[PDB]
């Protein structure tokens, strides 16, 4: 069998991919162009953002005013991807505008509008693809927004890096990407300062992943050299990978929390963030995890060492966090602020350091941030349980899902295959499979997403896009065999004679009819065992179980 | 984008006159209807000034379905013989396409 895949229509590029939940119907974001696919991966139709004539030095780019440097035509990378149901639309933010955003119409593609007058409608200077992040958040209306971090590449008076931004609903109206609360003291945007910039030539904050739970919001991050690693001048830049948050309702940004994060296995460590993502666990990782059904969990995929964020190394490793689990630490960290030990120990954002401020608190989850011992760090780096670790093939994205309640992993590679892992650590066991769907020479990205009706996985390379099936038992043939691979989402279905996944048989959940280990197979015996070659037609009675 | 009726359809609508100055740099912000959104495929706006003189191509935004504006830019013509002179004025999005001037708004280089 084959698997159906899209190849770039532009033959040209690649950048990121989504699928609508209600629709199936799949976006993927290129350079220069975005594309709506079907749930099969035709082609539905083709948007054309690329090659406008422009220069990145330029600030308010040509269309506003006139620039000075030269023009040449340049490629629209496609930064960021975002679904607006309640919109109807696609946010789908470029580049090369000083990264203005565009609104694509969900169903046809049909340019809503994109917003160039404003300094707030210019995102970042940042060519890169995928360095950029965030979610979209909605309510009824009188109750919206957008939160999105960028790369600044030193701009730091033009551009934001984190921001709090208002989404109005005509796409027309100026408003657009407007900060959430701006006052002349605080607005809901955080800057890098001038000074760190001089200090460290370089320093960019990179956002990989991101995404809401609760009523907070999340981002995974990489950073540049403060104190780490030490060092009086500048010289070379190590990155160090952390977590931040921010609570949905702080117009102020007063939230900010920021820990660094990574996991070591047997004396190695992985400090880089390849990519995350959030999940559920489904009954059987949740008991042993011990959770409640609601409760989240955080796959993540590292690269060994500090070093080159650039091109990182092929060692990687797939941790697991509870987010309960940090959501503790922060908790226990600022209950600790609140104590007034320390300092808040943030080095980019405050070269001087300020004391906490000790005060009388109840503190708890639902803790928004106060006007004293304002943004702050975090000294204790959050480490993660670890699962899996490739040493030949660097491990690129992650996805991961409930099945019956067993709780399957996805694993794209710097290779191009899939690996299908159940995590039992909780329960007890590894890798099942792995595959190669995908493209046999070269890797796959962090945008992987499983459909909606959970059927299948696309998973995205530079050049294709390919529909990998979430299990292909019918290979096997006997019931001995079937569950004799071991391959967790095989089982037999007896009167059909079958081997597939539960869902797949038919009234499996009826007593008998379907055969989980090989004990339940099938068993038979024959009375007369041995018959002559003489004799004809004798009478043979069968037992089976 | 369907139009059956002819208030709808795509027009510049008049301003208190157009008053130009010959060397100066000025923007010329414009009120019309019904703009189009240009579709995929499709270019922006510019505003074509018929001058025989020199015949200038200004690229401008629209900001909405009823407002444009030509950006900083200086004209002039060649000649010092006449103090007031009118001239039209085309907008043109996507290259070719020129939007209806009913009114033949002009733009008056002093």
């Amino acid at each position: 069998p084959s698997f159906v895949t899209f190849r770039g229509e532009p033959a040209e590029g690649f950048n990121h991919l989504v699928v609508d939940e209600r629709t199936g119907h799949i976006y993927l974001g290129a350079v220069n162009r975005i594309y709506k696919l079907s749930s099969d991966l035709k082609v539905l139709v083709t948007h054309q953002t690329g090659p406008d004539e422009d220069n990145p030095k330029c600030y308010p780019p040509r269309i506003v005013q006139t620039c000075n440097e030269p023009l040449a035509s340049t490629n629209n990378v496609n930064k960021m991807l975002l679904i607006d149901y309640k919109e109807n639309r696609l946010i789908a933010c470029g580049s090369l505008y000083q990264g203005i955003c565009k609104l694509l119409r969900l169903e046809d593609l049909f340019k809503l509008g994109e917003p160039f007058h404003k300094k707030e409608h210019y995102l970042s200077g940042v060519n890169e693809s995928g360095s950029v992040f965030g979610v979209i958040v909605s309510y009824s209306n009188f109750d919206d927004k957008l939160f999105i971090a960028t790369a600044v590449d030193g701009k730091p008076e033009y551009f934001p890096t984190i921001s709090s931004r208002k989404l109005t609903k005509n796409s027309e109206a100026d408003g657009m990407f407007a900060y959430v609360f701006h006052d002349e003291f605080v607005a809901s945007m955080i800057k890098i300062p001038s000074d760190t910039f001089t200090v460290i030539p370089d320093f960019d904050i990179y956002y990989v992943y991101g995404f809401s739970s609760g009523n907070f919001v999340y981002f995974l991050t990489l950073q540049p050299e403060m104190v780490s690693p030490p060092g009086s001048t500048t010289k070379e830049q190590v990155y160090t990978s952390k977590l931040v948050r921010l609570c949905k309702e702080d117009t102020a940004f007063n939230s900010y929390v920021e820990v660094p994060i990574g996991c070591e296995r047997n004396g190695v460590e992985y400090r880089l963030l390849q990519a995350a993502y959030l999940s559920k666990a489904g009954a059987v990782l949740g008991r042993t995890l011990g959770v409640r059904p609601d409760d989240d969990l955080l796959f993540t995929v590292f690269s060994k060492g500090q070093k080159r964020k650039m091109k990182s190394l092929d060692e990687s490793a797939l941790c697991i966090f509870i987010l309960k689990q940090i959501n503790d630490r922060i908790k226990d960290r600022l209950q600790s602020c609140y104590r007034g030990e320390g300092t808040l120990d943030l080095a980019w954002l405050k070269v001087k350091d300020i004391p906490c401020s000790s005060a009388l608190l109840t503190i708890d989850d639902n803790f928004c941030g106060l006007d004293m011992n304002a943004p702050l760090g975090v000294s204790e780096m959050v480490r993660g349980i670890p699962v899996f670790t490739e040493d030949r093939d660097r491990m690129t994205s992650v996805i991961a899902y409930v099945y019956k309640n067993h709780s399957l992993a996805f694993v794209g590679t710097k290779s191009g295959k899939l690996k299908k892992i159940r995590v039992d650590g909780p329960k007890g066991n590894a890798l099942q499979y792995e595959t190669v769907q995908v493209v046999d020479s070269g890797p796959v990205l962090r945008d992987m997403a499983f459909s909606k009706d959970h059927e299948q996985l696309y998973i995205m390379s530079e050049r294709q896009l390919t529909r990998v099936p979430v299990e292909s038992c019918g290979q096997y043939r006997s019931c001995g065999e079937c569950l004799g691979s071991g391959d967790p989402h095989c089982g037999w279905c007896v009167l059909h004679n079958t081997c597939t996944r539960k869902e797949r048989c038919e009234r499996s959940r009826e007593p008998r009819r379907f055969a989980s280990e090989m004990k339940q197979c099938v068993r038979l015996t024959v009375h007369p065992n041995n018959i002559s070659v003489s004799q004809y037609n004798v009478l043979l009675v069968l037992e089976t179980y | 984008g369907r139009v059956k009726l002819p208030e709808d359809c795509p027009q510049l609508l008049r301003v208190d006159k157009i008053l130009v100055p010959v060397e100066v740099i000025k923007p010329i912000t414009l009120k019309a209807k019904n703009l189009p959104q240009p579709q995929s495929g499709q270019r922006g706006y510019e505003c074509i000034l018929n001058i025989q003189g020199i015949e200038q191509r200004v690229p401008a935004l629209r900001f909405n379905s009823s407002s444009v504006q030509c950006q900083n830019t200086s004209y002039s013509y060649e000649g010092m013989e006449i103090n007031n002179l009118p001239v039209e004025l085309t907008v043109v999005w996507n290259g070719h396409f020129n939007i209806d001037n009913p009114a033949q708004n002009k733009v008056y280089l002093y």
